[PDB]
């Protein structure tokens, strides 16, 4: 099922348990814990629906809201899982080495391990330092220095 | 963890599920797969396995 979208039998107010708030670009929330929790809630304890969500989800609707079912609650990557910056601002990129470690699809390839990680805090307006980003095999960063993105927000990430 | 840190290696064929702290508790899955039912009770309970 390539489908992400997570569909509800019933009206149940959403319960979602162990999850980390953060700040996205929008009015939703990413979640950063990989243990996550779903439940159902409509007129007593019982929990119609469980599922599950990865990390780096984004959810449809807030948490206690009464869902009228048949409608998506949370969506995220069915095939990657973003990464949030926890500073909004400014990419920070250190040791970028064009030819080696860019590949042309702008979208370049951060580095590659067994070519060669400089991990680097994201700038909090244009060069300011305020977090370690990590850059395993084949990941991507399409976002380049100066872009000022905000916090809650990814690229493609390009998994291995 | 304040003391006695948990030395362990992973091969590289396999994918770290966690890339930060993220205050990792007492068996949480820190790479993805099936897991065996003795390192269930080691890590968790009797009633969980």
């Amino acid at each position: 099922a390539a489908e992400s979208s997570i569909q509800v039998k019933n009206k149940g107010s959403i319960k979602l348990s162990n999850v980390k708030s953060v700040v996205n670009s929008s009015g939703k929330l990413v979640i950063t814990s990989r243990n996550t929790e779903l439940k159902l809630i409509d007129e007593f304890g019982r929990t119609k629906e469980s599922y599950k969500v990865p990390y780096g989800a984004v959810l449809a609707k807030g948490d206690g809201e009464q869902v009228a079912g048949g409608e998506t609650v949370a969506n995220w990557d069915p095939h990657t899982m973003p990464v949030i910056t926890e500073v909004s601002g400014f990419v920070r990129f250190t040791d970028m080495i064009d030819g080696q470690t860019i590949t042309r699809q702008s979208s370049l390839v951060v580095l590659d391990s067994a070519e060669r990680r400089p991990a680097l805090k994201i700038v909090d307006a244009q060069g300011n330092d305020v977090a370690q980003y990590f850059l395993p095999g084949k990941a991507i960063v399409q976002l380049e220095d100066g872009v000022q993105i905000s916090s809650g927000d990814t690229l493609a990430r390009i998994p291995q | 963890d304040g003391s006695d840190p948990y030395e362990e290696m992973i091969p590289k064929w396999r994918q770290l599920n966690v890339f930060e702290g993220e205050r990792v508790e007492r068996g949480d899955v820190i790479s993805d797969g099936p897991e065996a039912p003795h390192d269930i009770l080691r890590l968790r309970g009797v009633h969980a396995v």
